[PDB]
Formats: structure tokens, C-alpha cells, sequence
């Protein structure tokens, strides 16, 4: 004999809900700047509305004067549309989060949480991709996927920062020809840096292995 | 000439739509000459859009871009599609995709033994109708070569391209 | 005539990485290992490549990669065109894989090609070694001439499932009972 | 300062055969230049470098080719932010290049901020020296000050297009009015 008991619940928490957002929207509503030039009360005021289940992004909508919260998101994804495209031969096409986050978003105050929506954003204009070596987030311009391969080349990179042909031989188990001709076409792709300075041996090296911050 | 300040959504886009329209048209068919075309990928004829004509009139997200781009077509705005090509490519485009790959191979073809800044000079540096820009460049480069389209020559330099007229499909 | 143009063709030595093109090409680059040795009489080649090569010896450009070559060799292989070697036919993937013998014709294209030997020769019955079908004056308008004998007990191993004609074993090497 | 990050980056030090990197090494090899010379206010330099070398005081670890110095310091020169030198402001390229003036700031620029010195002022109908508008008491926040005579000249001399100011030349010196 049970069976309304609850359906009842919900109306009202359609309500709960319904209100904690007329709700939310104030708390954010009043900090029309707090919210506009601070990144830390901006992750915190998301990781509700997210839990709640309500795109943050949105309630700044319901008054025009949340409308910069937005802007700001929408003005960083061109900095990393941007920050990319002036890259794409330093690096190869492939970005570390940290370059992106603790390089060239200092000019403007943006914080990791903040670039990483951003970037999602972007997943509309249906364009970069993310991939991650040894939990580390790297964002790609280029086309073509990093390999299976050169990933872990890039993975093992990690360490000091350059993958070697004996490096992989001894580290990895990798062969010595299924080596070198891997790691350089992780030249001719411009991926990584060559280096000759510094033994028989040549060094193949991570742009990356620099912003190491 | 007004803000992202209108009431019902589905309008702003829809205008929006147009707004973008005009952006990209007014980007190269001005020439006395009609032969050309604009081939772009979406997120570049996106920064282009928003840093250019609305920096002031309003900024726009992304997902709007598209969602706005994606309706030319319905508002009778017939000079440009969107389009996913393979299923990598991601541009609006004023010609059938291939039409274009075609007029790159086959100049590439001409000059042969290119690279990619090479192609590009050929490309842009010498003004004559070229609305190529380098990734939608970059992009369908890489179509031929994986469409088997074009013969790579991978070399520690760099890539030379080169027309596949040897191995055929 | 070993120079055939496609030979100087750049993206002839980068592993065109079309599959359906990745092939057509393969196919090319391997009658081009096949002919050469033809035309230019040579019996077994390397993978390195025989000092000339097939390959990297392209000197007034630059070569192809080891990784493929080997993917080009055992292509080859499956269609039977190339066999593999150390000094010993019979194979082992690394060290008794290590030489391959082209081949014009067949592998017995090659066996029946010597009892057309024995058509027009009126010496059926005897019983030759190896030194000789193959050096000497048997250097004749018959091209196995010079043949390693190696291939040779190769080229010959087949007759001794048709007419079943044995050779003659000291050791384990050679010389035949046709 | 002169610690660009990457001015430790191993590979920079060695022309990276990778075309579009290549040029990227470079571009970044002229922007580190740059801006040594600016913060730490250097103004002409070697093949060498100014004691320390920008391609080598990073002994640290590795040196840049002799070689690609050259290449890049053209393309830095053919862009116009180095200057060739060797005593006095010009080339011929040899006898005529060892020291490089470098520049922070454009030519036709760098004098409408000396210019701006007098415009600012007013003490333009005025004539002093070269040794003046320099290591005398005129070293405000004009990052022209301490700056060398011998490349002086070369800033002001813009500082006339048909429209001018003027030098007073000798058959042995120099100095001005605007």
C-alpha cells in the first residue's frame, strides 16, 4: 500500500531545485565582479550549480549583468584558440595544460579550472583533442593523433626530458631500429626537438620538457 | 548594430546567423572575376569573426558560432555550408568538398615537391584569389594523404608533397 | 635498365602510408628487387642490400627505412619471390633469416628449367654435382649458370617429388641424382 | 631577464633539421638576443657575445654552431632588430662586421624618443653633443642614455626625413641641433 508517499516529494522538489537556482542565481547575482575577476570564486560558485545539476555558464543569463561572466569564458577560448595557433611550430601541434595555464594565461588571470571549461567549450567548434602523458593534460592543433607509439616516447620523456635510442632500449624494452625510425618521425612531425650536443648519441627532446613549472 | 540584447534566443541566432554570413562573404567574392572560393574551418572563421566584426556588438561562444552557422541553409542564405568532411574536417565552405581537395592536388601536382609553407606561398603570398588559410590548409592535406590523394616524401626536414599519380585507387 | 624512372621518385622511399597505396607502391618497389637482379644476374640480395644498394645506395637523393624494407621483404615473401637465409636456406627469423635469393621465375619454375637440361642434352642418366649444372661449361646459355649452389638445392629439392629423381648427400650437403 | 626558460632548452643550441621548427628555433634565438640586450641595456655585440656569450655563457651546458649564429644573425639583421657594425655603422660585410648594434626599439622610431627628449623639454633650437645627450646627466628614464655616440649618429639621422634638425659634422666628429 505504497505509491504516492514519494510521487508527492517531487513536485515540491522540483520546487527545492527550481528554488535553489532562482537561488543561485542571486549569490552570483550579487557578486556581479567577484564573480568577474576571480577565479577561485569562480570555480566554487560552479562546483554547486554542477552538483545541483545546472550549467553555471547559463544561470549567467537570467540578468544581463551576469552576461560577463560569460564573455570572459568565451574571451579565453580565443586566447586558446589563439595561444595554438601561434604554437603550432615551437611545439607540433600537441600543447602541455601547464604551458597554456602557467605561461600564457598570467597576461589575464585565468586559472586552471577556468581554460579547462574553456577548452571544453571549444569541443563544439569541434577542433582540438586532449590526451594526457602519465596524467598530465595536453591539448592538440594538429590533425593527426600522437601516436600509440610516440606517446609513450613522449611519456618517457617525462623523466629529463629526452627520449634517447638507448633510453628506450633500456627503459622500455622497445627495440633499437623500431626506435630510432620511431623517434624520428617524431621529427619530421616536429613533435620533439633533435639534439646532438651531448654524446654518440642523439637527443630527442620534449618542447614541453620546459615549462616543467 | 545591437548588443546580445534581444529576448527570444532562437533569434539572436538566427540573426547572428546572418551576421556571420555576411562576415565570411564579405571576405573575398568582391573580385571582378567569379571562379573563387572560401573554403574555412570552423574555428579559425570564428576568431576571425568575433575579433573582427564583434568585439564591441556583443562576443560570442562557440557552440553559438555553430549553432548559428549551422542555419545558413534554412534562412536561405545559399553561398556556404558547414560541413564535416571525413569525419575530421569541420568547415563551412563555398564549393563541394572534393571540388576543392581536387584544385589542391592538382596544383600541388603542378609544383611539385612541396612543403607545407611552400604549398602555403603558392597559396597566399601571391594575393590571386586565395582564401586558403593555413589549417583548413593544414586539414585537407592531410585528407589527400590519408585518402591515398597524395604522395608524401617524409623526410627529416619536413613533409614534401607530391600528386599520387602512380598508385591510383 | 635497372634504373627504371620510378627508382628517383622521392615518395618512392617513404612509407606511403595509404593502405590501398601503401601496397600498388610495395608491389612497384619489389619489381624492382625482382628485375634488378634479373637483368643485372644477381642471385641473393641482403635487407642492408647488395658494395651497392637497392635502396639506401640511392645516393644522389637519399634512402628507404629498414622498417620498411622488412614489411617490403616479407610481402615478397608470402607471394614467394625472395627467400630467406644466414648461409642455410631453411629459416629461423633472425639468424637463419639474414639473405634472400630473388627469383625470376618460380622456385620450381626454377627445378623443371634443369631437366630441360637433360631435353636437349642427351645426359639424363649420369649423376652431377653442383660445381658443375652450375660453373664451368655448364656457364651456358642456360641461366641457372652461376647459380649458388645453395638455391640450387633448393631449385632442386622439388624434383624429388615428381619424378622423384634423389641426390647425393655427404655430411648433409650435395651434388644429384637426376 | 635574460633567463627565457627556454634559453636552457638543449636543442635550441643546435639547428633543429625540422623546417618549420628550424625557423621557430631561430625566431626564438633572436627574440632571446633582444631582450638580454634590453634589461640588461647591452647595445652592440659580437659572434662571440659581450666576458659572456649568449650563444655559449650557457656553458652550462651547450653551445650554438658558429655557423647558424651567422644564418640567424642575418635573419635577425634582415628583419631589422641587429645592426652590423665593426667600429663605425656600416658593412661591406668582413673588415666592415664583427660588432652588432641592437635594437629594443626601431631606428625611425629610436629617434622620436630622443626628439621626444627635446619635444618634452623644448631645448631644441639648442646645439650639444653626442657625448651629451648620452653619459653626461641625461640618462632619465630614457633607455637611450649610457648609449654609444657611433651608433648615436645612426638614430638621429632619421631624425630628418626632408623635414630635419641638423649635425655639426667635422672631417674627424660630430654633435647636434633640432
Amino acid at each position: 500500500v505504497n505509491k504516492t508517499i514519494l510521487e508527492k516529494q517531487s513536485v515540491e522538489l522540483r520546487d527545492q531545485l527550481m528554488v535553489f537556482q532562482e537561488r543561485l542565481v542571486e549569490f552570483a547575482k550579487k557578486h556581479n565582479s567577484e564573480l568577474q575577476a576571480s577565479p577561485e570564486f569562480r570555480s566554487k560558485f560552479m562546483h554547486m550549480c554542477s552538483s545541483i545539476g545546472i550549467d553555471p555558464l547559463s544561470l549567467f543569463d537570467r540578468d544581463k549583468h551576469l552576461f560577463t561572466v560569460n564573455d570572459f569564458y568565451y574571451e579565453v577560448c580565443l586566447k586558446v584558440i589563439e595561444i595554438c595557433r601561434q604554437t603550432k611550430d615551437m611545439n607540433g601541434g600537441v600543447i602541455s595544460f601547464q604551458e597554456l595555464e602557467k605561461v600564457h594565461f598570467r597576461k589575464l588571470n585565468v586559472g586552471l579550472d577556468d581554460l579547462e571549461k574553456s577548452i571544453d567549450m571549444l569541443k563544439s567548434l569541434e577542433c582540438f583533442e586532449i590526451f594526457q602523458i602519465r596524467g598530465k593534460k595536453f591539448l592538440r592543433s594538429v590533425p593527426n593523433e600522437l601516436t600509440s607509439d610516440q606517446t609513450k616516447i613522449l611519456e618517457i620523456c617525462s623523466i629529463l626530458g629526452y627520449s634517447s635510442i638507448s633510453l628506450l632500449k633500456a627503459n622500455l624494452g622497445w627495440e633499437a631500429v623500431r626506435s630510432k625510425s620511431a623517434l624520428d618521425e617524431m621529427v619530421a612531425n616536429g613533435l620533439l626537438w633533435i639534439d646532438y650536443q651531448g654524446g654518440a648519441e642523439a637527443l630527442y627532446w620534449d618542447p614541453s620538457w620546459i615549462t616543467r613549472q | 548594430l545591437d548588443r546580445e540584447k534581444f529576448l527570444n534566443k532562437e533569434l539572436f541566432l538566427d540573426e547572428i546567423a546572418r551576421e556571420i554570413y555576411e562576415f565570411t562573404l564579405s571576405e573575398f567574392k568582391d573580385l571582378n572575376s567569379d571562379t573563387n572560393y572560401m573554403i574555412i574551418t570552423l574555428v579559425d572563421l570564428y576568431a576571425m569573426y568575433n575579433k573582427s566584426m564583434r568585439i564591441g556588438t556583443g562576443l560570442i561562444s562557440p557552440m553559438e558560432m555553430r549553432e548559428a552557422c549551422e542555419r545558413f541553409e534554412h534562412l536561405g542564405l545559399n553561398e556556404l555550408k558547414l560541413v564535416k568532411v571525413n569525419k575530421r574536417i569541420l568547415c563551412v565552405t563555398s564549393e563541394k568538398f572534393d571540388v576543392v581537395k581536387e584544385k589542391l592536388v592538382d596544383l600541388i601536382g603542378d609544383n611539385p615537391g612541396s612543403d607545407l609553407l611552400r604549398l602555403t606561398q603558392i597559396l597566399s603570398s601571391n594575393n590571386s584569389k586565395s582564401n586558403w588559410t593555413l589549417g583548413i590548409l593544414m586539414e585537407v592535406l592531410q585528407n589527400c594523404v590519408d585518402e591515398g590523394d597524395l604522395l608524401i616524401d617524409k623526410q627529416l626536414s619536413g613533409i614534401y608533397y607530391y600528386k599520387n599519380s602512380y598508385w591510383p585507387s | 635498365s635497372a634504373l627504371p624512372p620510378v627508382y628517383s621518385f622521392p615518395p618512392l622511399y617513404t612509407r606511403q602510408p595509404n593502405s590501398l597505396t601503401r601496397r600498388q607502391q610495395i608491389s612497384t618497389w619489389i619489381d624492382i628487387i625482382s628485375q634488378y637482379c634479373k637483368t643485372k644476374k644477381i642471385w641473393y640480395m641482403s635487407v642492408d642490400g647488395t658494395s651497392k644498394n637497392l635502396f639506401n645506395n640511392e645516393d644522389i637523393q637519399r634512402s628507404v627505412s629498414q622498417v620498411f624494407i622488412d614489411e617490403i621483404w616479407s610481402q615478397m615473401t608470402k607471394e614467394g619471390k625472395c627467400l630467406p637465409i644466414d648461409q642455410s636456406g631453411r629459416r629461423s627469423s633472425n639468424t637463419t633469416t639474414t639473405r634472400y635469393f630473388i627469383l625470376w621465375k618460380s622456385l620450381d619454375s626454377w627445378a623443371s628449367l634443369i631437366l630441360q637440361w637433360f631435353e636437349d642434352s642427351g645426359k639424363l642418366n649420369q649423376v652431377i654435382t653442383l660445381y658443375e649444372l652450375s660453373e664451368g661449361d655448364e656457364t651456358v646459355n642456360w641461366e641457372f649458370h652461376r647459380m649458388p649452389e645453395s638455391l640450387l638445392y633448393y631449385c632442386l629439392k622439388p624434383l624429388c617429388d615428381r619424378n622423384r629423381a634423389t641426390m647425393l648427400k655427404d655430411e648433409n650437403d650435395k651434388v644429384i641424382a637426376i
